[PDB]
């Protein structure tokens, strides 16, 4: 039916993506040879949002992935569930970018993302009727950043009214990989405000800590961070693949949770998120489900929430529920908590239930909130880029290879008034 | 399908000493050689080492042509008083080894112009196969004297006089100095004291590498008929620079990863060609390669491309197609005591330029100095010539090197 | 000997020095010009549409 | 000591050894993406006409 | 009943045939619908090797499938051409067509209705071009009511083998607009090229490239050796397809194409055959049909397929790309579809476009002729044989007239 085409750029994009697929296909029964095994008659009918029968029960994802360097795309084939991309769809440079974005955004883009666009418009008229599109990226790397970014202004000019989802994690200053985070930062959201339809903004920050308290994990690789983040990506689109007492498809959630055009950057959560020595201690009830949901420490970004006040919220449930539960917990956590709330808008709740749970639990939820204590981390970068670009440093490459300064005036600028009229609809 | 090959001299039978043992060692493919030669010289000693040597009874007895006594590096003696009295005998011996033939593809003609019986009696006994054949080909692989390696003292005299019948007799030469074959070895075989027996073993190597097209099956066969369109384009044109890759020594050889790719580029730089001149100041009218062994002709047809595309080296205005390509499956042949180490794949190229104008040119002033003077001249006059064909050979030069200017630009 | 050698090299350097293509540069030019009247030709298209 | 000078300077003046046919093989390289771009065009233009 | 006899002429022509034969032999055999028609090749194969050099016979015997001719069928001379055309077409020809046509015409003569003949040759060789050339010009004349079918490979500077192609292609072609009923025309350039890009092979020897046009072959005679929903024989697809009697070197393409490693993960539908079809990096020639229009297109399909998809998707391919094609022939396309596929597949389909951007060939040769007809290259090789002056000139002329015409229509 409605269709959605996968695009991951640069490493971390593509790890994320290779355990999304992974997840995804064991909920509809497909083995690492890319054959149907499931028995319900449920998972069968709605595949083509994701895949394409080739020949004899041959299932492929509809995905793309897009890089810089060959280490990344060695890593997916090796690895299970490896076999089952197209090769086709492995659109691939050779030089790289290092961590440079105006060399992801002008100097190497210019070679590769005409490629890159072909086999996304191929996989664009291969399905009938798009939903749109769903890119994960970085916003700290250079091939993630810059490539994508331009990946995403030249997709919304071809296909505007179309959805478009991003999720991205951000950098922050106590998890610093790269020195010139800052000048990618500030530059790639200067694009998303003007580009996405909506991003899910994403940290690593709050990766670790859930992994450290919630997980009560011991040695967390980037395996099970990426598989916490394909969890929530699989709990968005749910509500396309599985039929319930309240759908809510991605159309309906972004039109009913950005009251303004400009404000669209959410902060995300999940539930449930258990550790082994507790897992058999809880129960499974919607309340239990909605407090785990609604924690500060729980959410998936490191911006607390409590610092400022909701504009919006949604919820998306999976699993055997009844809907009078759904709606007098949202009516409760409104209530109590009251000043947390935007006032001018009255019911800052929507909420969505799924019949379908994901594979080995009994109920689980997923919370999209747009806040707006998001501009700290607009702040918490502009100032980082304002302390750099005043004495120019580290701008040789990026004034030698074709930015100017206004560029990054302008980037500043619109920095300045998002922050400024986050600050008013608060 | 057979093609007989015809040696004189002191250089010519000791490359063909050498050529025969390489055909002899490689080997209904034979039909082609088996042998269709013959030896022959005035001075009876380097023919007479092989009636003793090893090849005692490979050769048939008559085959092995010999006079009584030397020309001693005069034309004029080897080619109008001593040549009269043995050229009768060898080519009325060569008109019954072509009535054994059937389908004679050519002769192949191995002289050194330098000295008297490479030279003059080459030249008459030219003169009498192109009257009484005509048509067949004749390819005459020549070797020119260096310009500051040399042995003889009257070798101008003698290239000038030999050439002003090379030109119009035979119908494809190859030039081949001695200086030239003397810094390959010493540059990539890196033997620093050579001998003559060396330089005959890798002259061996470029003819086998041109007939065996003819010998045995390749992707892309090329009879003896094909240079002969292909990379003349002028019926008085035809003087080949050589080239050949990798020649290269026994260890060397294995450290290295020969392909076809930098081989194509290698038998392009003129730190590799067969003859003492700069095609830097050149323009190439056309290219033949002859590939051997461990050839697709992708690789083959895009270095081609590259050599193109490349600016160090230019084509004249008038060939876009500038090449023309060969590949052959067997790979090439060792010997034992030979110094070339066995490789999957081999080549040879076959060139046309102008850079050769500048050797007639460099030859012309010593012949001009030593001519002015009367220097020799006595020595062939007496011989039976006269200061007509002197004076007429020298502007025969002239001619041609104003040909060479006029087509090259 | 070695001026010879010198002379050569030089005649070598002034051969690869990049220059100009004429009859790529005009392509190009004409390209960017076909390209540029498509685009005013599409938007009185989509105006017709609506 | 005069073609040594010249031939540095002529050195200089190339911008290096492999310059030419970078120049050349991305000018080639611009022609091919706008013939891709120019049919992209054409397609919309085309549909749209439909 | 329908017949079809064959012609293999140069070492391009034998080895393309033998590939050829192969598959068809393949092809032809548990069904009984293959023993129903296979008179339209057989009698041992309707086959006539032709050549000047022994190799290629003896290279053709000794492959398999190299016992199955019939060794009076090979035709064959001693000396040799050079890739001279004058040799090919005057001297060494003069005395080995007059055999040739003896066995073509005891060939032709064992069946009882010929459909056409069928020649597999090229145009930068002598022997194989220049003895093909007037080996088609004596069948003209003979048997003028019947069809003619010439593959024929044409050389591009990319591709460039020997130093007189342009000499040879130019004479060659010469004959071609007043001989052959239509052509296919060919090359080695996007051959490579498809080998490189779709097939995605390391090593393309001849034999790929060979098996390559050899599928094209077999795919325009299914509709004869086989029943369909809808029939289309050679005659049928000729007179659909060319609009003026000189307007008649097409261009091919096969689908579908796809790499040993992507083989499993692609679907197999009559859109999907219809993309790879249309594309324009999928023509088995170097001439971007995107460089000009097209004046008509055919398609040839072959397995259990619906014939509506077929029709609609035509029409698709014509709606969306609609300035690409002819303004005073709406529907461009004739298209038919046979029931039985080729061996290893479920659904195969061949492409030929008659286009107008096949001009730029023959531009693109002419400029090489001139360069080298200026001042006179090679032309003694040429003019000694028994060639003059003004048989180049003819030759420039037509070549000039002929880009005219696609010129002028396009
Ligand atoms: N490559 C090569 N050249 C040789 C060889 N022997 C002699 N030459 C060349 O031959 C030239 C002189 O001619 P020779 O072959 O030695 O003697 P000739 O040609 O028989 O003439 P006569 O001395 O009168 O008998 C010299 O310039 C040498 O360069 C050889 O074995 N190999
Ligand atoms: N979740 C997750 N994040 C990663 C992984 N690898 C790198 N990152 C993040 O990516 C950022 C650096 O971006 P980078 O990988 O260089 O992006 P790219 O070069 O554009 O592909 C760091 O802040 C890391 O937190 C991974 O496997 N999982
Ligand atoms: N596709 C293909 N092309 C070939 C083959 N053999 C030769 N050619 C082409 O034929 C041309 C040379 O033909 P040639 O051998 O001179 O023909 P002939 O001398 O008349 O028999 C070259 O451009 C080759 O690309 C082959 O087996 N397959
Ligand atoms: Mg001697």
């Amino acid at each position: 039916m409605r269709e959605i085409v996968h695009i991951q750029g640069g490493q971390c994009g593509n790890q994320i993506g290779a355990k999304f697929w992974e997840v995804v296909s064991d909920e509809h029964g497909i083995d690492p040879t890319g054959t149907y095994h499931g028995d319900s008659d449920l998972q069968l009918e709605r595949i083509n949002v994701y895949f394409n029968e080739a020949t004899g029960g041959r299932y492929v994802p509809r995905a793309i992935l897009m890089d810089l360097e060959p280490g990344t795309m060695d890593s997916v084939r090796s690895g299970p569930y490896g076999q089952i991309f197209r090769p086709d769809n492995f659109v691939f440079g050779q030089t790289g970018a290092g961590n440079n974005w105006a060399k992801g955004h002008y100097t190497e883009g210019a070679e590769l993302i005409d490629s890159v666009l072909d086999v996304v418009r191929k996989e664009a008229e291969s399905c009938d009727c798009l939903q749109g599109f769903q890119v994960c990226h970085s916003l700290g790397g250079g091939t993630g950043s810059g490539m994508g970014t331009l990946l995403i202004s030249k997709i919304r000019e071809e296909y505007p009214d179309r959805m478009m989802l991003t999720f991205s994690v951000v950098p922050s200053p106590k998890v610093s990989d790269t020195v010139v985070e800052p000048y990618n930062a500030t530059l790639s959201v200067h694009q998303l405000v003007e580009n996405a339809d909506e991003c899910m903004v994403l940290d690593n920050e709050a990766l670790y800590d859930i992994c450290f308290r919630t997980l009560k994990l011991t040695t967390p690789t980037f395996g099970d961070l990426n598989h916490l983040i394909s969890a929530v990506m699989s709990g968005i689109t749910c509500c396309l693949r599985f039929p319930g007492q309240l759908n809510a498809d991605l159309r309906k959630l972004a039109v009913n949770l950005i009251p303004f055009p400009r404000l669209h950057f959410f902060m995300v959560g999940f539930t449930p998120l258990t550790s082994r020595g507790s897992q058999q201690y809880r129960a499974l009830t919607v309340p239990e489900l909605t407090q785990q949901m609604w924690d500060a420490k729980n959410m998936m970004c490191a911006a607390d929430p409590r610092h400022g006040r909701y504009l919006t919220a949604s919820a998306l449930f999976r699993g055997r529920m009844s809907t009078k539960e759904v709606d007098e917990q949202m009516l409760n956590v409104q209530n109590k908590n009251s000043s947390y709330f935007v006032e001018w808008i009255p019911n800052n709740v929507k909420s969505s239930v799924c019949d379908i749970p994901p594979k080995g639990l009994k109920m689980s939820a997923t919370f999209i909130g747009n806040s707006t204590a998001i501009q700290e981390m607009f702040k918490r970068v502009s100032e980082q880029f304002t302390a750099m670009f005043r004495r120019k440093a580290f701008l040789h490459w990026y004034t030698g290879e074709g930015m100017d300064e206004m560029e990054f005036t302008e980037a500043e600028s619109n920095m300045n008034d998002l922050v400024s009229e986050y600050q008013q609809y608060q | 399908r057979e093609v007989i090959s015809i040696h004189i001299g002191q250089a010519g039978i000791q490359v063909g000493n050498a050529c025969w043992e390489l055909y002899c060692l490689e080997h209904d493919a034979f039909n082609t050689f088996f042998p269709r030669c013959i030896f022959l010289d005035l001075e009876p000693t380097v023919v007479d080492e092989v009636r003793t040597g090893t090849y005692r009874q490979l050769f048939h007895p008559e085959q092995l042509i010999s006079g009584k006594e030397d020309a001693a590096n005069n034309f004029a003696r080897g080619h109008y008083t001593i040549g009269k009295e043995i050229v009768d005998l060898a080519l009325d011996r060569i008109r019954k080894l072509a009535d054994n033939c059937t389908g004679l593809q050519g002769f192949l003609v191995f002289n050194a112009v330098g000295g008297g019986t490479g030279s003059g009696l080459g030249s008459l006994l030219l003169e009498r196969l192109s009257v009484d054949y005509g048509k067949k080909s004749k390819l005459g692989f020549t070797v020119y004297p260096s310009p500051q390696v040399s042995t003889a003292v009257v070798e101008p005299y003698n290239s000038v006089l030999s050439t002003h019948s090379l030109l119009e007799h035979t119908d494809v030469a190859v030039m081949l100095d001695n200086e030239a074959i003397y810094d390959i070895c010493r540059r990539s075989l890196d033997i620093e004291r050579p001998t003559y027996t060396n330089l005959n073993r890798l002259i061996a190597q470029v003819i086998s590498s041109l007939t065996a097209s003819l010998r045995f099956d390749g992707a892309l066969n090329v009879d003896i008929t094909e240079f002969q369109t292909n990379l003349v384009p002028y019926p008085r044109i035809h003087f080949m620079l050589s080239s050949y890759a990798p020649i290269i020594s026994a260890e060397k050889a294995y450290h290295e990863q020969l392909s076809v790719a930098e081989i194509t580029n290698a038998a392009f730089e003129p730190a590799s060609m067969m003859v003492k001149c700069d095609p830097r100041h050149g323009k190439y009218m056309a290219c033949c390669l002859m590939y051997r062994g461990d050839v697709v002709p992708k690789d083959v047809n895009a270095s081609v491309a590259t050599i193109k595309t490349k600016r160090t080296i230019q084509f004249v205005d008038w060939c876009p197609t500038g090449f023309k390509c060969g590949i052959n499956y067997q790979p090439p042949t060792v010997v034992p005591g030979g110094d070339l180490a066995k490789v999957q794949r081999a080549v040879c190229m076959i060139s046309n330029s102008t850079a050769i104008g500048e050797i007639f040119s460099r030859l012309d002033h010593k012949f001009d100095l030593m001519y002015a003077k009367r220097a020799f001249v006595h020595w062939y006059v007496g011989e039976g010539m006269e200061e007509g064909e002197f004076s007429e050979a020298r502007e025969d030069l002239a001619a041609l090197e104003k040909d060479f200017e006029e087509v090259g630009a | 000997n070695v001026l010879n050698k010198q002379r050569d090299d030089t005649t070598d350097a002034s051969r690869l020095t990049p220059g100009e293509l004429s009859e790529e540069q005009a392509y190009i030019q004409q390209l960017q010009d076909e390209m540029k009247q498509i685009d005013e030709e599409l938007v009185e298209a989509e105006a017709k549409n609506r | 000591s005069e073609m040594g000078s010249t031939l540095t300077t002529t050195r200089n003046n190339m911008g290096g050894i492999f310059s030419a046919k970078e120049q050349s093989t991305a000018v080639q390289k611009r022609i091919k993406l706008l013939e891709n771009r120019l049919e992209k065009a054409y397609v919309k233009y085309n549909q749209s006409i439909t």
